[PDB]
């Protein structure tokens, strides 16, 4: 439950690194 | 060849060994013989092109990932490129193949509005995974058919299903995502988050035994996103 | 096409990405280009092939797990016996491609003992794969040609390698396991590795700057077998 | 390096429980 939540942040976060910046 | 029954135990062997091309294939077969799908059957096509889909676009990823780096050599920068491309077009063969299936069998034919919703939002789904390695005028067409599907999900969803119905929260985690990260409106995405994720909060008096635990887990989610959106 | 250096770039993309096939794909090109290998892209090979070759390995034990119940329906016991059988052809397709590298190419044009060893070391770890799966008359010929393989890397490296070798500490590795999982030795398997620790202790001299990690590593795998395997 | 340790041994400890069983 707790792995989904994390995967999910990871996949977010992703984006708001790469195609953000 | 096999029957349904049979064409459905061989997706979850393929399941199991986490071979989910496999897995596809076979719920694909099950798929075009025309029958409206079970709950079971419909989360099994689901999950197995979630995955197959998913190796694909997570590759792609990296691959971007390394190709933001100053690299004299051309062959190098160009080798990589080239390589995404590559990748890029084994993803539009899955999503046109998925896409395909929803417009000749899935949702024409769903009869319950809940089924009709989550047809709709996976039509979204893989419509925005096309948009997210699209091209020029290509990109314009994958984008509004994404957002043209999540709008008929979401309109149908919110006058049949309640608040925190899984499928409903589910719909709105996945459109929120469509409106930050494919039109860059974040505003406008969190807006959508918020609102469902309080809409839910009103009328918890509408779970229901069967699927609390999955209404919870997504209401997280949809606060996940909006922390993570907001700064 | 593309050139070896184009071919060894695209395999450490791949890498990166997680597309062990394409990966194996390119690394196979480069070695039928007919030269020798460079330490590099000996690993490169040797990495993409464990990957491929891996997944169906472990795809074939979950199935098998699975195939161990009762099942009165003759169609769902019957139905995983083919999918197994699938795997199977795939899981031998892809180490007789990898044999045949061996054989054409890699072992007879091998100049230093060391890659001698690496390569006679694959053929014995493919052939023993090839092994677990192998059925009656089959069986048998797969197993021979795996000890055959396992036999002589396992001579030159005494002769030529030091005990602390991370090749030589390998070999023995999977020479173990051989003995105890496809000749059901546990006698001999348990002092296969106890002897190869024992001597990598005895001449910790003989480590180096470019190896002692990797060394000490092997080891300890050595031993955590050892103890796995002791009761 | 724990990792490679860890993976080793659940694939050892396969073949003692699924095929010597």
């Amino acid at each position: 439950r707790d792995k989904i939540r994390l995967n999910n942040a990871i996949w977010r976060a992703w984006y708001i690194q790469y195609v953000q910046r | 060849t096999m029957d349904k029954s049979e064409l459905v135990q061989k997706a979850k062997l393929a399941e199991q060994a986490e071979r989910y091309d496999d897995m596809a294939a076979a719920m694909k077969a099950v798929t075009e013989q025309g029958h409206e799908l079970s709950n079971e059957e419909r989360n099994l096509l689901s999950v197995a092109y979630k995955n197959v889909v998913g190796a694909r676009r997570s590759s792609w990823r990296v691959i971007s990932s390394i190709e933001q780096k100053t690299e004299r050599n051309e062959k190098k920068q160009q080798m990589g490129k080239e390589y995404r491309e590559k990748i890029e077009a084994e993803l539009q063969d899955i999503c046109n193949d998925v896409l395909e299936l929803l417009d000749k069998y899935l949702i024409l034919n769903a009869t319950q509005a809940e089924s009709k919703v989550f047809y709709l939002k996976m039509k979204g789904d893989y419509f925005r995974y096309l948009s997210e390695v699209a091209s020029g005028e290509n990109k314009q067409t994958t984008v509004s058919n994404s957002q043209q599907a999540y709008q008929e999900a979401f309109e149908i969803s919110k006058k049949e299903m309640q608040p925190t119905h899984p499928i409903r929260l589910g719909l709105a985690l996945n459109f929120s995502v469509f409106y930050y990260e494919i039109l860059n409106s974040p505003e406008k995405a969190c807006s959508l988050a918020k609102t469902a994720f309080d809409e839910a909060i009103a009328e918890l008096d509408t779970l229901n035994e069967e699927s609390y635990k999955d209404s919870t887990l997504i209401m997280q989610l949809l606060r996940d996103n909006l922390t993570l959106w907001t700064s």
